[PDB]
């Protein structure tokens, strides 16, 4: 039905200035697709992705937070840095509700390092 | 806009940012898991990066370019230490170099007495005059006065 | 306790377009369609109060024109896991409030990517009261 190549490159249109949530959410879930029938995985792509992902952080669309998660969430094992995220991460926390959290916690576990991890066993304890 | 706010965690940075930009602060660490916070001033639409610069991130902090315009460098004033040598040189020629399409505003933080040296044998030894170059200022700050703050601003909403 | 060994999102017609290993030990992505070929299409259009493939529990819901699986070891209770089995099918049912095709799937793809991370996450089933679920997603 749809292909990969042209996508990938594509998927950093929402990384370009472009301001229409939802051509992006679906750009996402194609991606998504991709990867979910199977799809060969890298750093590369990954780390122009990590720039790419990263600036697009002033929205407060709920919604929109929810489809981050999934993404990074499909990072894990095979995932790229967390300092950027530190601070994300605790936007979640502080975050109002509850839900933000969740998510967060459920990627950062296969992949993380021991250190930080002090840090984070308050936010467990709470 | 995307104008990047440096320094380290540690900082205070996050301090003043929060300050201006919400009225209030924040502790004296700059940012573990960053800032990208946008500001309308002069109804102009802009985003902050502010990063507690802290070093492996800070190897990396070039980590980003696109869109790229324009400089807070915050630099704190009284800092006796870290601010010269090879290290502020390194960092603002790579800088300036790697993104000769940005003006570049260094903001000289807690100067409150200033515990520095001499305001001019610093602005020289990062060649201020090196200047023939994109628009520039020095700017004098102790964070609790904003010593300088506004103009900054101001100033960049030129054009 | 990792029950899903693997969830997968089915056609009719014999094909998966959506599966989440929850945990592989036959690699790739190929390997599993081939498992599929074997036994969805032997199964297909016809589903069963137990099903079995040696030693190892097979569950799952249907449509008539989808399939519903999930993988577990069969060596352990009927009924939970039904109810589980049930608990998404429903969820999913009662949310969607209709009966998934292939057009359910087209129709709107980004439901069950949501879906599928909701209830279980990789292989154990955090989430659930469907109903709930259902309430307590919409966004």
């Amino acid at each position: 039905h749809l292909e990969k190549s042209a996508v990938l490159q594509e998927a950093r249109v929402f990384n370009e200035t472009p301001i229409n949530p939802r051509k992006c959410a679906h750009i996402l879930t194609k991606i998504l697709y991709l990867i979910n029938q199977g799809e060969h995985l890298g750093t590369t792509e990954a780390t122009e992705a990590f720039f790419a992902m990263t600036k697009l952080f002033q929205s407060n669309d709920p919604t929109l937070r929810r489809m981050c998660y999934l993404t990074i969430k499909e990072m894990s094992c095979i995932a790229e840095d967390v300092i950027i995220v530190t601070s994300s991460l605790t936007k979640d926390m502080t975050g109002k509700e509850d839900n933000y959290r969740g998510p967060a916690v459920r990627a950062l576990c296969q992949i993380t390092d021991s250190t930080m991890l002090q840090a984070v066993e308050r936010y467990m304890k709470q | 806009m995307r104008i990047l706010m440096v320094g380290l965690d540690g900082a205070g940075k996050t301090t003043v940012l929060y300050k201006l930009k919400l009225g209030e602060v924040i502790t004296t660490i700059p940012t573990i898991g960053f800032n990208v916070e946008t500001v309308q001033y002069k109804n102009i639409s802009f985003t902050v990066w502010d990063v507690g610069g802290q070093d492996r991130i800070r190897s990396l902090w070039r980590h980003y370019y696109r869109n790229t315009e324009g400089v807070i460098f915050v630099v704190d004033s009284n800092d006796r230490s870290r601010i010269g040598e090879a290290r502020e040189v390194m960092q603002r020629m790579l800088n300036e170099d790697e993104l000769r399409n940005a003006a570049w505003l260094v903001f000289a933080n807690k100067q409150d007495l200033p515990e520095a040296m001499s305001a001019a044998e610093i602005t020289e030894k990062l060649g201020l005059h090196s200047i023939r170059n994109r628009p520039w200022f020095i700017q004098a700050t102790c964070a609790t006065s904003g010593e300088g703050l506004y103009e900054g601003l101001e100033w960049l909403s030129n054009s | 306790l990792y029950t899903v060994k693997a969830i997968l999102i089915l056609d009719n017609d014999g094909d998966r377009l959506f599966a989440k290993y929850y945990d592989d030990t036959y690699p790739s992505v190929k390997e599993q369609k081939a498992f599929e070929k074997n036994i969805f299409n032997k199964t297909h259009r016809t589903d069963s109060e137990i099903a079995l493939l040696e030693g190892l529990t097979v569950v799952y819901k249907s449509s008539i024109d989808l399939y519903f699986y999930v993988i577990g070891s069969s060596y352990e209770n009927e009924l939970m896991l039904m109810a589980v089995l049930n608990c998404l099918f429903d969820s999913l049912s009662q949310m969607l409030r209709k009966n998934v095709e292939k057009r359910a799937l087209l129709e709107n793809m980004e439901g069950l990517f949501l879906a599928v991370d909701e209830i279980v996450d990789g292989g154990v089933i955090l989430e659930s009261d469907p109903q709930q679920v259902v309430h307590r997603v919409a966004l």
